[PDB]
């Protein structure tokens, strides 16, 4: 249905693209390209799902080369600076390969390529059509899911400064 | 004191300059007298005509900068 | 065509009986210097605030919910906001109820390009709109009750500057 | 064809009737020598801006902005105690606002270029309160009227704050009578200097 | 400071500068009874002369041996209110008064007797053009880069050689 | 027609939409004067040393070579503290990339682009999309750069220090 | 006002002698207000 | 002829662009009416700007609250800057730009709110009636309508 029923549906968002439910309030994909903000939707949706991964693991699990910190934002500033430059350019690198050197709005999209799409499936769980478009939506949906869970796990692991778990077995209101 | 004088030597200067610089450059003609280089460099005027043509010669402007020579180096 | 709700003035040339709460009463003139629709949604959404301001003040003066009453304690109406702003309170509600407006500007931007009545936010979760009689009178009454506490509000936060008490509290005593 | 206003003086031409607030009067027939349009935009934007200090008086008097820069009731000394750098952004904003206002058609020459222009007219409808083109007769005669009103009372506030070193309304309510001893008017060249 | 020159405020010359001139008015005021007119001249010059050298103390100016202030013109900003200040502000107002004579000749050359327009003046028109400078570094540049400034050599009369 | 960065002024004749960073821009008419495409060289040149010269203004904050590291993070101390031997070894090097832009101005200026230099080691603009968007990108980072620059700069002389030095100060406002 | 005594008044030396007496004049006026200025006060 | 300040760059002999675009009607909220490119109103008109303006405004409400707030062995929170943060990698650059940077009201002394004005530096509102009346006045409170009063009975 609708997502806003008093406003009228935006005139770009038909169905086709999966988690549709016609809800663009503030009047993007009226000046942004759909596939563009589509492209950064999963990306942001499974940068968050490893996020929220990572933060419940490394609340229990650290590795034995590494420092733990006070809770697994700490984790950051615990691990090596270098370490963390390595990282950011294998994540660089990957970005680099997976999106063929086009990495603007103006040149990501020249080759005909389908947003979050990179030929990803190494397990073939994409081998059914129907199936496909069912996890499709269930991608875009855990995206979302994990985008404002991550935030949430994120502040209050800052505020607190006790982890997720700990944090609800020791729960304590803001005095 | 010397910033004041530097710059009035230096006012000297130029228009000792401007005048040689004006006879030397008009020497040949001008629009008074544009068939100037006819009559030599040494001349008294080209008469009243024209407006009136004292000192147009490039000696005469030799004649106006002497003055002005004796002004600068007094 | 004279007003019926001042019969020596003219009818405001810009109100017509399809409007909801329409009594013919504009006599400064000023649905002719504002778009109507924005006045409109500028009323309703006045009327809903006031409704609830002084639902409050009525509420807040019978019962207060568990804790309240440590951290803001003799404080009563506008008393409290400044103490709840040290806590976290009103700049909470100040948060969600800005969030929900941002949306409400998409909704009048909508409604001054003419695809939205004033007021409609299409919420109705019981169901009690849905014969079409029932309905005007709803919208008829919204807006009469609406004004009431417009009034209403303004009569209580008054009364509690002259007199410290507050609505139920100044009908007990004087 | 008698002047409306100064009924002994002939009615002055450039002057129609067609303008609001247009009773006759330019007895000095100003309007002769310069053209009306030019007038009337420089009529509109002394009003505009005299109307806005009358209130900055006021309103200054009575309601500040925090902190104790901006803790003067008496508006002449507003001027000295606000802070210079925010003062000459205010300048720096007004000749920008200028510029773009009049859409680089700023000098005497050059303005009403485009047939289009109109005095005082130069698209600010923020809201579309003038949309309405039944309001818009009386409108124009209401804000020309605000803005003369206001260039002669801000003229009154600001030589009464010089008179007596008083915000105006404190003054209308702490009024003290002019002895006469201070605030001597000319005299430069009586006393023959000093 | 700059220059080995002393700043005013210290400089024990521009002291006694000041103190001789106050004594050189103390004594023609001395010949004089308190409420004439010549008393209270002198005493008004008396205030204004210390007022003067008190100002000139306290502005960042640079006394010399002499006493005398010295202006500092190289360019350095601690000093930019001696020259480079003052020289903006000439140059805004030369280049308005050249700006808008310039307009009010090109406007007299488009008239029916040219030369009447430049000993009797259009008073309206050149008033227009004398509001019009205050923009003429912008309109000038503009009236620069649209071929309209400058005139094509070829255009203006030379003498023959 | 009309020009696009002004709307109510009339389009620069000698400026067009062929140029990587065209707006529309040019009031005081400098195209209808100057030659455009020398100005577009100067402009593309003023550019890369900007780029340059804002992330050389902003980086001995993190790091210095160790044979400067005694050097003040202050750049316009840091530019007196260099010998005239180093200065002059930067003159050097910069003259000899100056010879190619020597050579392509004032000989075979009309043979080209504007700021084609003949550098492009890594064979990107090879992708007509990607050689649009570089195009563009490289024109408004340079202008980007040259605001950012003029702006550090003038900083540097109110405050005596660098950039990020003077932010974290929060020296904000002449002292 | 008479058209011709107008004229006359826009003639070259009197407008010459009324624009440098009003020049005169707002000079005078600057530094009777606002004296020894010797520099631009910063 | 020529009238004087009529403004038409052709009766004062100065060069005039000769392009004189047609002006339209349509306003916008933060905007001038004028003459835009096509398909430039309806992008960013009125919808827009207002959109815009309210997003503007909501997001200020976390940016004029912005800092460090950590709970300590009760769950009172403690407010600090966001510089005492600070970054692993970055070389000798320890603490590093934030959102206080671009808005420091901290060390303007402002105590922002999301209303704008906070509990310090609130608006100041007083009274310039000084707690008298218009007429027949007594202490130290003298009125103008009292001296017009004064002034006829003397
Ligand atoms: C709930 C988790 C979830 C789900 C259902 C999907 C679903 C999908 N992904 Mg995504 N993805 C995710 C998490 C997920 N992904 C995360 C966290 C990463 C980063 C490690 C990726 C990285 C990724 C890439 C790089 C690509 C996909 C692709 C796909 C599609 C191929 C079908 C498939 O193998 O599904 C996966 C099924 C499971 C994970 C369930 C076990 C499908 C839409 C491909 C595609 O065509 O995207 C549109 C593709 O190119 N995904
Ligand atoms: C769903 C998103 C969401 C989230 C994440 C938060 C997060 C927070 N809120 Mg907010 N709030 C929200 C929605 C949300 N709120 C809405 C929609 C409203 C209505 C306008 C409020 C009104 C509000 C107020 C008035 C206050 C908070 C406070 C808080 C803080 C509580 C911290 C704590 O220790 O509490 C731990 C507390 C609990 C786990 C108990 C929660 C149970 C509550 C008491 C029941 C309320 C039921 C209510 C009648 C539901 C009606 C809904 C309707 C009126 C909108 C935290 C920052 C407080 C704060 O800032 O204190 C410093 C505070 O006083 N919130
Ligand atoms: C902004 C309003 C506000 C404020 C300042 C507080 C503050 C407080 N509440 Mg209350 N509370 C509120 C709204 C609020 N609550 C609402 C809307 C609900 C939902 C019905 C509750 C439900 C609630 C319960 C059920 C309890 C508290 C309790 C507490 C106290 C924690 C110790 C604390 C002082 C606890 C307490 O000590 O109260 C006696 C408690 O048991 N509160
Ligand atoms: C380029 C943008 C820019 C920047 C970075 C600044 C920066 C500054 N300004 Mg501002 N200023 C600007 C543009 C800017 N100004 C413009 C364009 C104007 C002219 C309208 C002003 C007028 C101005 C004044 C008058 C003052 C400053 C002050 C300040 C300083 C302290 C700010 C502060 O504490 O804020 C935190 C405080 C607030 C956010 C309070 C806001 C108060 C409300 C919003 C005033 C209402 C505005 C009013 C409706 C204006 C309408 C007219 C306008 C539309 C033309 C700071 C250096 C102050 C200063 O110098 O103090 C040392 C000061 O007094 N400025
Ligand atoms: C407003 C008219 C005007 C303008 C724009 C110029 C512009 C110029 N003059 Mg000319 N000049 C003018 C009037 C003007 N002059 C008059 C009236 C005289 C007679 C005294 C001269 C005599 C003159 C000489 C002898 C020389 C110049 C030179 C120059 C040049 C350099 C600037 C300079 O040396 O100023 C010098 C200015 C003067 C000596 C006299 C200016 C007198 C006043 C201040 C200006 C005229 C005001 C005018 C009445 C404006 C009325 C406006 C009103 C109608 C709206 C420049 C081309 C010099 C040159 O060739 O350098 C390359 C040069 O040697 N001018
Ligand atoms: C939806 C918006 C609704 C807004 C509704 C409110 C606004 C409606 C419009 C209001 C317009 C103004 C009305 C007055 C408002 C304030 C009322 C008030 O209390 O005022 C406040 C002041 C009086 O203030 C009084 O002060 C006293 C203590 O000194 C009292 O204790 C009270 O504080 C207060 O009553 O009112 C005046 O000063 C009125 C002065 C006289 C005005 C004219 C009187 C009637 C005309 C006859 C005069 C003839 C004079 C001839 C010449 C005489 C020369 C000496
Ligand atoms: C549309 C705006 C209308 C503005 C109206 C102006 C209102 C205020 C005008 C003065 C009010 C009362 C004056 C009594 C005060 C008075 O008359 O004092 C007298 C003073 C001369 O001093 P005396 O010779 O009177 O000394 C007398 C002894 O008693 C004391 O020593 O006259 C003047 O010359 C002062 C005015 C300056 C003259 C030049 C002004 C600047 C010229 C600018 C160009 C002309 C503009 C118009 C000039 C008149
Ligand atoms: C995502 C980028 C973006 C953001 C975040 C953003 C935010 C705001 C805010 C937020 C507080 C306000 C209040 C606001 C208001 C206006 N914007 Mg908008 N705006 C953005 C993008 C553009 C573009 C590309 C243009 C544009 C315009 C206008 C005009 C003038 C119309 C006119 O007067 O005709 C007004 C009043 C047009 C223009 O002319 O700008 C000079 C134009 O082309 N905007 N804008
Ligand atoms: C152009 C022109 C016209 C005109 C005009 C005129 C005259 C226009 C005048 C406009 C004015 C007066 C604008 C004033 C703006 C004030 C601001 C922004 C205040 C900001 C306060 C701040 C930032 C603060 C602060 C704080 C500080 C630092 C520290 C604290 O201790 C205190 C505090 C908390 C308060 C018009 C339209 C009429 C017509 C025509 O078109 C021509
Ligand atoms: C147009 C436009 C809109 C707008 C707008 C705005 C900002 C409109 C605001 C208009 C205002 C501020 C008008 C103010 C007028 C002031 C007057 C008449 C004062 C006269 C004083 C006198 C007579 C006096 C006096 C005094 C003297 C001398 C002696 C003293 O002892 C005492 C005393 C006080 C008595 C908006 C932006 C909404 C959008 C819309 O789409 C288009
Ligand atoms: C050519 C080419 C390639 C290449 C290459 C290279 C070497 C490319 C280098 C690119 C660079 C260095 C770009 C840097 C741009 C810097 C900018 C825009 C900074 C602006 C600063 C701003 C706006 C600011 C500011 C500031 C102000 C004023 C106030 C301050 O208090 C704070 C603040 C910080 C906010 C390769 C080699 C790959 C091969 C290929 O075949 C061809
Ligand atoms: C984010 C800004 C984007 C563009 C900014 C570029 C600004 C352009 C040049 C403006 C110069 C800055 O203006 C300069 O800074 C501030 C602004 O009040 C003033 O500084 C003064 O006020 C500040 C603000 O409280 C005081 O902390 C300070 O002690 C005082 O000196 C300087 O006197 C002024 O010279």
């Amino acid at each position: 249905d609708n997502a806003m029923p008093f406003l009228e549906r935006p005139p770009k968002l038909d169905g086709s693209l999966a988690g549709d439910v016609g809800f663009d309030p503030v009047g993007f994909s009226n000046y942004f390209d759909l596939r563009w903000l589509r492209e950064s939707e999963l990306k942001h949706g499974r940068v968050c799902m490893l996020g929220v991964t990572g933060l419940l693991v490394q609340e229990a699990v650290c590795l034995p080369q590494f420092s733990n910190g006070k809770t697994p934002v700490d984790d950051f500033f615990v691990v090596p600076a270098a370490g963390l430059w390595q990282v950011f350019f294998a994540i660089g690198a990957v970005e680099f390969f997976s999106h063929g050197f086009k990495l603007t709005p103006g040149d990501m999209f020249s080759e005909g390529r389908e947003a979050g799409d990179f030929g990803f499936d190494p397990l073939g769980c994409g081998k059914n059509p129907d199936a496909l478009a069912r996890r499709r939506l269930v991608e875009v949906k855990n995206g979302r899911l994990a985008m404002i869970a991550f935030g949430g796990l994120l502040h209050q692991q800052l505020l607190t400064g006790q982890g997720t778990f700990e944090q609800l077995a020791n729960f304590k209101a803001i005095a | 004191g010397d910033f004041l004088i530097h710059h009035a030597i230096a006012l000297a200067l130029h228009t000792t300059t401007l005048i040689l610089v004006k006879g030397a450059l008009d020497a040949r003609g001008s629009k008074l007298m544009p068939d100037k280089k006819d009559f030599g460099y040494a001349f008294p005027c080209d008469g009243p005509g024209r407006g009136g043509t004292c000192d147009i010669s490039a000696w005469d402007a030799f004649y106006l900068s002497m003055f002005w020579m004796l002004n600068t180096i007094g | 065509a004279m007003s019926e709700s001042v019969p020596f003035l003219k009818k405001p040339e810009a109100l017509d009986s399809s409007m909801a709460g329409y009594a013919g009463f504009d006599p400064l003139g000023l649905s002719s210097i504002a778009d109507i629709k924005f006045l409109q949604e500028s009323e309703i959404k006045h009327c809903r605030i006031a409704m609830l301001a002084a639902a409050g003040s009525i509420a807040q003066d019978i019962f207060t919910f568990p804790g309240v009453s440590k951290v803001v304690g003799t404080a009563k109406m506008t008393g409290v906001h400044d103490v709840l702003v040290k806590q976290g309170a009103m700049g909470q509600i100040l948060l969600w109820t800005s969030f929900l407006e941002v949306f409400g500007t998409i909704a009048l931007l909508e409604t001054l390009d003419g695809k939205r009545a004033p007021g409609d936010f299409k919420f109705d979760p019981l169901g009690f709109s849905k014969n079409a009689e029932t309905a005007k009178r709803y919208q008829l009454s919204e807006i009469k009750n609406g004004r009431l506490a417009m009034l209403a509000t303004g009569g209580m936060v008054h009364g509690y500057f002259i007199t410290g008490k507050g609505p139920l509290e100044l009908l007990t005593n004087f | 064809a008698k002047s409306k206003a100064v009924p002994f003086l002939s009615q002055p031409e450039a002057l129609d009737g067609s303008m609001a607030g247009d009773v006759g009067f330019d007895p000095f027939g100003i309007s002769s020598v310069i053209d009306i349009k030019w007038l009337r935009e420089s009529e509109l934007k002394h009003g505009r801006i005299c109307m806005l200090a009358a209130t900055g008086c006021l309103v200054q008097e009575v309601v500040h902005l925090p902190g104790p820069a901006f803790s003067q009731k008496m508006a002449l000394n507003a001027w000295a105690a606000a802070p210079r750098g925010g003062m000459i952004s205010i300048l720096v904003a007004i000749g920008l606002i200028e510029m773009i206002s009049n859409r680089f058609a700023l000098t005497a020459t050059d303005m009403f270029a485009n047939p289009n222009r109109v005095p005082g007219d130069l698209g600010f409808d923020p809201l579309s309160l003038g949309a309405n083109p039944a309001n818009r007769a009386r409108f124009e005669l209401s804000e020309v009227i605000h803005g003369r009103a206001a260039m002669m009372g801000f003229s009154g506030m600001v030589h009464q704050m010089i008179v007596s070193k008083q915000a105006p309304i404190e003054q209308l309510m702490h009024f003290k009578a002019v002895d006469s001893s201070l605030m001597k008017l000319g005299g430069a060249a009586g006393n023959l200097g000093y | 400071d700059v220059a080995g020159l002393t700043p005013c405020g210290e400089s024990k010359e521009f002291a006694r500068r000041l103190d001789g001139s106050v004594k050189k008015l103390q004594t023609r005021l001395s010949k004089y009874e308190a409420g004439t007119p010549p008393a209270l001249a002198l005493q008004k010059q008396i205030d204004k002369t210390k007022n003067r050298f008190d100002r000139y103390g306290k502005a960042g100016l640079l006394c010399g041996t002499d006493g005398l202030p010295h202006l500092i013109t190289d360019g350095r900003w601690t000093h930019s209110g001696e020259f480079v200040i003052p020289g903006l502000l000439f140059l805004y107002v030369a280049g308005w008064i050249g700006w808008v004579g310039r307009s009010y000749v090109l406007f007299a050359r488009t008239a029916d007797k040219p030369t009447e327009k430049e000993i009797i003046i259009d008073v309206p028109v050149a008033l227009s053009f004398v509001s019009t400078g205050f923009i003429w570094p912008f309109s000038a540049f503009k009236e620069f880069t649209s071929g309209n400034l400058i005139v094509p050599a070829d255009e203006i009369t030379v003498s023959p050689r | 027609e009309m020009s696009e960065a002004i709307p109510f002024m009339p389009k620069p004749a000698n400026i067009d939409s062929s140029m990587p960073g065209y707006a529309g821009f040019d009031p005081l008419g400098f195209t209808d004067y100057y030659s455009a495409k020398w100005m577009q060289e100067a402009e593309i040149k003023h550019g890369r040393v900007c780029m340059l010269a804002a992330l050389g203004m902003v980086f001995p904050e993190f790091a210095k070579f160790p044979q400067f590291a005694s050097f003040s993070t202050n750049p316009l101390e840091a530019f007196y503290q260099v010998s005239p031997a180093g200065w002059g070894q930067i003159f050097l090097f910069i003259g000899v990339l100056e010879t190619f832009s020597y050579e392509k101005s004032f000989y075979n200026f009309e043979g080209g682009a504007p700021g084609a230099l003949g550098f492009d080691p890594l064979r990107m603009s090879s992708n007509p999309a990607s050689a649009k968007q570089y195009a563009a990108a490289e024109v408004r980072n340079g202008r980007l750069a040259m605001i950012g620059f003029s702006g550090m700069l003038h900083h540097a002389i109110v405050s005596k220090q660098g950039p990020i030095t003077q932010i974290v100060e929060q020296n904000f406002y002449p002292k | 006002m008479d058209s011709n005594f107008l004229k006359y008044l826009s003639t070259a030396p009197v407008l010459f002698t009324v624009w440098l007496s009003f020049t005169a004049s707002f000079i005078i006026e600057a530094n009777r207000f606002f004296p020894d200025m010797l520099y631009f006060p910063m | 002829d020529t009238t004087g300040f009529s403004g038409v760059p052709s009766q004062f002999a100065r060069p005039e662009s000769g392009v004189y675009p047609a002006e339209p009607t349509e306003q916008t909220f933060l905007g001038m009416r004028g003459p835009r490119a096509p398909g430039h109103r309806e992008n960013f008109g009125g919808k827009h700007t207002a959109t815009m303006l309210a997003i503007a405004a909501l997001l200020w409400q976390p940016v004029s609250e912005a800092g460090m707030y950590r709970m300590g062995a009760d769950g009172a929170l403690t407010k600090s800057s966001f510089s005492n943060m600070e970054v692993p990698g970055f070389g000798n650059m320890k603490k590093a730009p934030t959102i206080e940077s671009l808005f420091p009201f901290a060390k303007n002394g402002f105590d922002a709110s999301p209303a704008l004005f906070g509990k310090g530096s609130m608006i100041v509102v007083e009274d310039p009636r000084d707690g008298c009346g218009a007429y027949a006045n007594s202490g130290a409170c003298h009125t103008f309508l009292d001296e017009i009063g004064d002034a006829l009975k003397k």
